[PDB]
């Protein structure tokens, strides 16, 4: 016989092993791969298809409206729209999403992400919008003075719907951790602010609805990854399925 | 691979009879994100108006 | 130069639109027949061409102030419509895509937004296992119940993966999908398995410039493309 | 050797994120690429170099973690079947739907061509469930549909002359072995839309596919127990094959065999008091 | 080829449950033989060659053919229909119905058998052997073959009234098998000595 | 080498017969599709193939001592049978021909005669204009009752001209005939036309070596052959 | 080198089941293809697409999990005997015949040329037959017609200076060897019409072909047992030749050396009250 | 071009029939002798010729109501009868294929069909293990007790599998089969094995156009081809 | 195979002296039907009548 040492992990049973292992039907002959329409090889070509945030996740608001941030006739100037911690961990709006459910998997992210915005007032109703992205160092913007000081579009309501702000990769290193865990100081990985205000005012014809929406939409960019697997925070069970 | 940079090159060695048997396949296929994200007849140029 | 006006012409069947979009093809896959290198069945397929390759219009409903959402199971709600039922009837299996046209149209003076899923093995379940009067609702098609959770416990935010469009009231009138066959087989049973659901949801309300809400129907036309039919027998018309 | 060469395939992971080109201000009517529209089911098409002056960037990620191999290739628990001592026979339905992590993560797709790996791991304890020595060969027999299940320990069902059977220790390393894709179909189904049976719409029959279902691993051991067995059933996906994807699963699993959900209260992410604020 | 125990009616025992009665008819477009189409279970095919080579097996798939062989007198005629019915419903109840099936007619004479070919008409690929009712294989329902009296059988006076219909089955050569399992009827209570 | 063995494959059916006398093709005109040039209604007209391109088989009919005869109109026979009857159904014209096969078997112990016409615009009378009941009496046929005039005022023994086999029980056992459309325009309404009329009239009776008489039953089995239909519509059963 | 591909042998199973071609409709008095007559012992040659309207099938299933060495090409139960403490030593007589599904599954064929790869996994129990520990040695010696048996655990039959044998431990891992076709004969016999010997005829010696029996395994422990062991011996026959086939074993199997049957009720399939209806 | 009319020629005899099948060739194999390479005893054979390699028959059975079958082994049967059974009794070991032509004819006015099994390595069981005047019978043969059975725990329905003719009285009086010698072995002992049986089993019943019964004789007739023997010693008749 | 289809390509490795010891052959072997379906001496051609 070949003189061997086994070595150390002799025996063991690593979950991410690499390894061949005998066939327990070594003459079987599987039936044929067939066309079937939309294959993925991988999972940041969905990361990079639009979903809908959970936006409007205000205390009070269930089911499909949840969809819809309000947009009103205001009565004061330069108010604010929206308001939202950009993270792809946590449970605010943007765990729920494709995007957001994808990083529920792993530890790391990297890369631009883009917000689409779609307008659903009548045809009749006019608006500018802010759209600002604020780098992290300090808090969310109180006005919409500070919030122009970042990187920002500024959306016209017409015949083109919607708008996308490109929220881009801006970052001291080549990636941020997903998550926000406290005892390990996770905060450190911060990645910003984006808010929404009023550029000039929604304005409507007489006796129009003085409330329409803004459904908001996220993807990823074409330069965006994810590393490290995770278990999924709340997909869980207290008792095997029957 | 003894390291490039993001590139790890392996051989796959199955030692038994069956296909099955192989360890996990480790090449990066071919990725057309754009059956999803651009699903339409008629392409729409990022620098164009999309309707009309 | 335009993409909101189209025309499409299927069989002795023609539809147009002035305001649509553009037009969905779910996954980039123009509906196609099947060839010989995956088929398993022996037996020659009749192809019954424009007989049943035709637009089949659906009765409509109307969009209320508490519209949940309509959907409806193909080939289920066309088992029994024009030639293609028929066909339909008399195989035990089938097999083609679909031409969905979804209209509603509204004023200048209104606003609201439906979302059109074309979704492929739509399962449904709520609190508990659905009855056949909603997992094959037939031509009148079921409502949901739960559009926040798709019917199915996943989410509706998340349903934009699944092939779909958008009636904005502001923007565009009408929403076409065209869906390739989808299945893990080469072909299937149209009474016993529903390949797509056609998924219509509203999730910004409808809202008038007055409070006297006239009615708005939604309309749904769909076509059969590039069907075959194998095992021919006597007509069966439901899986019951 | 050019024989030894068939079993060697050189396969390479090397696939890249997309780089960012620098770009400089635009003052124009020609080219707007921040306007969208949402309606035609598109995913927007602008990009960091159209809307902000951006840097040149050399790609240098990798975007393997996520490739469907990567994915799936790890082993999950799907099985956890008891011994006890009464009739030291045990088994386990094959399918990977009694254990949550492995069907959530199966739920971003509609059908799946895979091969497996298996794992079993048995651990023996006492009636506290305190774990306790107890050295004994253990006989896990895969039972098709349709082949005679055994009943008893000494049931000469456990001969195995035609089920493939793995015999192991209780005490020794973990038995482990693969398998093609077995399904009479072309891929599995992760979710089905139909009836299991002709002339029948029964509620417990909706959903579904026999298909998926390739039978029963059946579990005993050799002599009769001592103290009970647990066995732990991994399966690793490999050779993965994936197509049309879906929105994730996000109510809590609750039943084995269909999709029934709470829906209570129709919200996944947290709340806040107000819109503008965090 | 090998011949179907097809008389499996109550009380038939030995040689004679391999011949179907065929008789003079009284009545138009009369019955004479249904038989659910199944490779498992314990029906009439799963006791020939094919059916106990398909229960060592999981999973079959390809063309089966049934070959009739008439034995009535040299002056006996008539004619036959052999049907086999797609699934999705139950078998056909009279002769109109099946015959919008494939089917086959047989009219007796100097060949004295017939063939009618079941071809591989199918959803999947493959189809599961057994029918396991928790694991509903019931999915795997492969249809209905049926025998019809497409005439009559007609006899010289005084001539037997009676005859028979031996039928015979096998795989074509698109057919093959998967998943090996242990055979169901094939057991022991005790080691042998 | 043997004109008594025959094999007609049309779809997924097969007929077989051992004492054939030979096929008859009338006019020498195999059925053949319509060209462009005879060709007037320009919408693209379904063909359905072998789902409707295959035989079927009539309830049968005892032969009696004191039988006229019977008769079928076609399409009329076929009207409410199989994807032939929807297709016909379904479209207001249609044309297309015939493959039938008239099966009777007795003994070498039997005599008898029956002949086997296909009668093209087999218009009918009597001492009276005939009911629906009889012009088009469906899937079950008619009987004659002025066999010796053909149900017309012309006479059985001139009926030859017609494409014609015998049935003559010392010999064979089954007729075969193959039809090609004939009308005088391109396509016809099926509900409303019948192009051609099977008739079967005994001429020497039915006799047996003994005095019991069993039962002799006539089977009729009809394939349509190369099928075209224009004008769908909904589906129409009867001219009533 | 060269001389390492001596022990490599390439081999292949890409034999695919027969394939479609599209037929049309045939009107003729040329060509009957269903008219068969059973009467000259061939099998009916027509063929789908002769009989209806067939179109064109690629061929894509393998054949290869029935070809005979695949069939064959699994382990089984063919013994299993039980050293008690008193004497410490047992055998088991070496045929496939004392378990009934490597028997019916060779009841296939009348002659089979074959090796053998046997396993034995011993097992030690308690009186009441619970598993128990023991670390012990055991013997395996092939005993040929014509060598001394042992009478005891202490004979010194036991050397094995002539007779192969393996040694293994109770609780390691399986003992396992492989055997080259052996008979006298050129194949093995499933079935023998005839004596074994002249001048003779008693009943107890019909259907015994002695050139199938190649002896005894005779089995101690190196000490005396503490606790009896069972030894089970498994048989993958390999390389296998075969001829004749057979209609199978349908009754029951009643004795290890004679096909002895009940063939009380004449029928093998279930009954039904009409031929008409299920 | 007629396989209906055959003629069998092997030494000073001759076989006929008018109304054959086929001839059924085992394993597609015509008998033949033993190569060298296969060879293993060292004596040069005796190849007796046509002294031996000649048609034999055996006495006739009748065909009665209640019968269930008859059987012969080989060489068994012939072992005392001619040069045959005079060169196997005086050798040790014998090979050689046979020519079987077993004869049954009836009337056109009978129905009655029997298999006609040619079982290789046969070897009998019912509840008991058999005697020897049942494994051996000899001239006379045997009959069966568990026809369904095949007298061995087997099924009489999968024996198509062995090389097999029918004599269906309506097509055929007469079957006939070649078999090669079949063993595990090169040569063997005609007075201790028997390599083949010759079983004809009446599956279904002798019917008559009366209620009168006639007389019907089955009847064997068997050659021995490509014969050699080794081993001359003494002549031994039996295994007793 | 690291995989054609239903091809399963095996480079069978003995590692002891006698062929005995080497595991299961993989190959497919030729298929002759027609010593068992067709058995006779006049073949039959499937579009000809067989008696006569
Ligand atoms: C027993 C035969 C030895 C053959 C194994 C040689 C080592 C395995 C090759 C690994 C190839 C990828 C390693 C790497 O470069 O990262
Ligand atoms: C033990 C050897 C044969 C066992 C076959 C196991 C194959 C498992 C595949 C399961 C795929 C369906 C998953 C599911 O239904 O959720
Ligand atoms: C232990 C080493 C030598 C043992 C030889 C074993 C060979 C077994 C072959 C058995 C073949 C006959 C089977 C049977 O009679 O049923
Ligand atoms: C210790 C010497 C190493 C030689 C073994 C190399 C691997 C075995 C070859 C397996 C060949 C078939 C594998 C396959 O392609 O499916």
């Amino acid at each position: 016989g070949l003189p061997t040492k086994p070595g150390p992990g002799s025996y063991q049973f690593m979950t991410t092993d690499e390894d061949c292992s005998p066939c327990i039907l070594p003459d079987f002959q599987p039936t044929p791969e067939i066309f079937i329409p939309g294959k993925v090889n991988n999972l940041l070509e969905i990361a990079q298809v639009e979903s809908i945030l959970e936006a409007n996740n205000r205390e009070g608001v269930e089911g499909v409206e949840r969809y819809v941030i309000p947009v009103s006739v205001q009565d004061a100037l330069d108010a604010q729209i929206y308001a939202l911690r950009l993270e792809l961990g946590g449970s605010g709006p943007l765990s729920s999403s494709l995007l957001g459910t994808l990083a529920k998997h792993y530890t790391q992210w990297s890369g631009s992400v883009e917000i689409t915005c779609m307008f659903t007032g009548t045809f009749m109703t006019t608006g500018k919008v802010l759209l600002a992205y604020t780098p992290p160092g300090g808090d969310m913007p109180r006005n919409r003075e500070e919030a122009m000081l970042g990187t920002h579009v500024i959306w016209d309501f017409g015949l083109q719907s919607s708008i996308t702000l490109v929220i881009p990769w801006i970052s001291a290193s080549h990636f941020r951790g997903v998550s926000n865990d406290d005892v390990l100081n996770y905060q450190y990985y911060a990645a910003g602010h984006v808010t929404i205000w009023y550029q000039t005012n929604m304005v409507i014809p007489p006796g129009f609805p003085n409330t329409a929406g803004i459904i908001m939409m996220i993807a990823a960019q074409p330069n965006f990854s994810f590393r490290i697997q995770k278990d999924r925070e709340d997909m869980t069970q207290t008792a095997i399925l029957q | 691979g003894a390291q490039g940079g993001s590139t790890i090159n392996y051989n796959n060695i199955n030692y038994y009879s069956h296909a099955a048997s192989a360890a996990q396949n480790k090449q990066d296929f071919t990725q057309d994100p754009s059956k999803f994200t651009q699903p339409i007849a008629d392409v729409i140029k990022e620098t164009a108006v999309p309707l009309k | 130069y335009s993409d909101r006006v189209a025309q499409l012409t299927l069989g002795n069947s023609t539809i147009t639109t002035q305001e649509a979009a553009n037009i969905c093809v779910a996954y980039g896959c123009w509906p196609a027949k099947l060839s010989d290198t995956d088929a398993t069945s022996v037996d020659k397929p009749t192809e019954p061409g424009v007989s049943a390759d035709r637009f089949y219009t659906l009765r409509s409903k109307p969009w209320q102030a508490d519209s949940k959402g309509w959907y409806w199971k193909l080939p289920d709600a066309l088992n029994n419509t024009g030639m293609f039922g028929q066909n339909a009837q008399f195989h035990y299996i089938y097999r083609g895509g679909w031409a969905v046209h979804v209209q509603c149209n509204a004023t200048k003076f209104h606003q609201g937004t439906l979302l059109v899923l074309a979704i492929p093995e739509h399962q449904i379940a709520t609190q508990e296992q659905p009855a056949f009067d909603r997992t094959m609702p037939g031509s009148e098609g079921g409502t949901f119940q739960e559009p926040f959770w798709l019917e199915d416990g996943t989410s509706l935010g998340n349903s934009l993966i699944y092939p779909h469009q958008w009636i904005n009231l502001r923007t565009n009138n009408s929403a076409t999908l065209i869906l390739p066959y989808v299945n893990a087989i080469p072909m299937d049973s149209a009474i016993r398995h529903s390949n797509w659901t056609l998924a219509i949801i509203p999730v910004a309300p409808l809202k008038y410039a007055a409070e006297t809400t006239p009615l708005v129907p939604i309309t749904v036309t769909i076509a059969p493309m590039e069907t075959e039919y194998n095992g021919l027998r006597r007509a069966i018309a439901s899986n019951q | 050797g050019k024989m030894l060469k068939d079993a060697i395939d050189k396969q390479v992971a090397g696939a890249l994120v997309a780089g960012t080109t620098t770009s400089t201000h635009s003052v124009a009517t020609d080219s707007t690429p921040a306007l969208q529209a949402a309606e035609t089911g598109a995913t927007s098409t602008a990009r960091d170099e159209s809307m902000i002056e951006t840097r040149t960037i050399v790609p240098t990620h990798g975007i393997h973690e996520t490739s469907v191999e990567s994915f799936f290739g790890r082993s999950s628990l799907v099985g956890m079947p008891l011994l006890a001592t009464g009739t030291s026979i045990t088994h386990w339905r094959i399918d990977f739907r009694e254990f949550v992590q492995l069907r959530a993560k199966m739920s971003w797709f509609t059908y799946m061509r895979f091969d497996v790996e298996f794992t079993i791991i048995a651990t023996s304890s006492t009636g506290q469930n305190v774990t306790t020595e107890q050295h004994t060969t253990y006989q896990v027999m895969y039972v098709p549909p349709g082949a005679p299940v055994p009943s008893n320990q000494d049931s000469f069902q456990w001969q195995s002359g035609c089920n493939p059977s793995v015999f192991a220790d209780t005490d020794g390393p973990p038995a482990q072995f693969s398998v093609p894709f077995m399904s009479s179909a072309n891929a599995y189904s992760t979710v089905y839309d139909g009836y299991a049976r002709f002339m029948d719409t029964d509620p417990d029959r909706y959903g579904i596919l026999p298909s998926n279902f390739l039978g029963f691993m059946y579990f005993r051991t050799l002599e009769d127990a001592a103290h009970q067995v647990r066995f732990r059933i991994y399966a690793k996906i490999k050779h993965t094959s994936c197509w049309i994807p879906r929105a994730p699963r996000q109510a809590p699993y609750k039943k084995r065999y269909n999709l029934v959900f709470s829906g209570d209260s129709d919200r996944i992410c947290s709340n806040r008091a107000s819109l503008t604020s965090y």
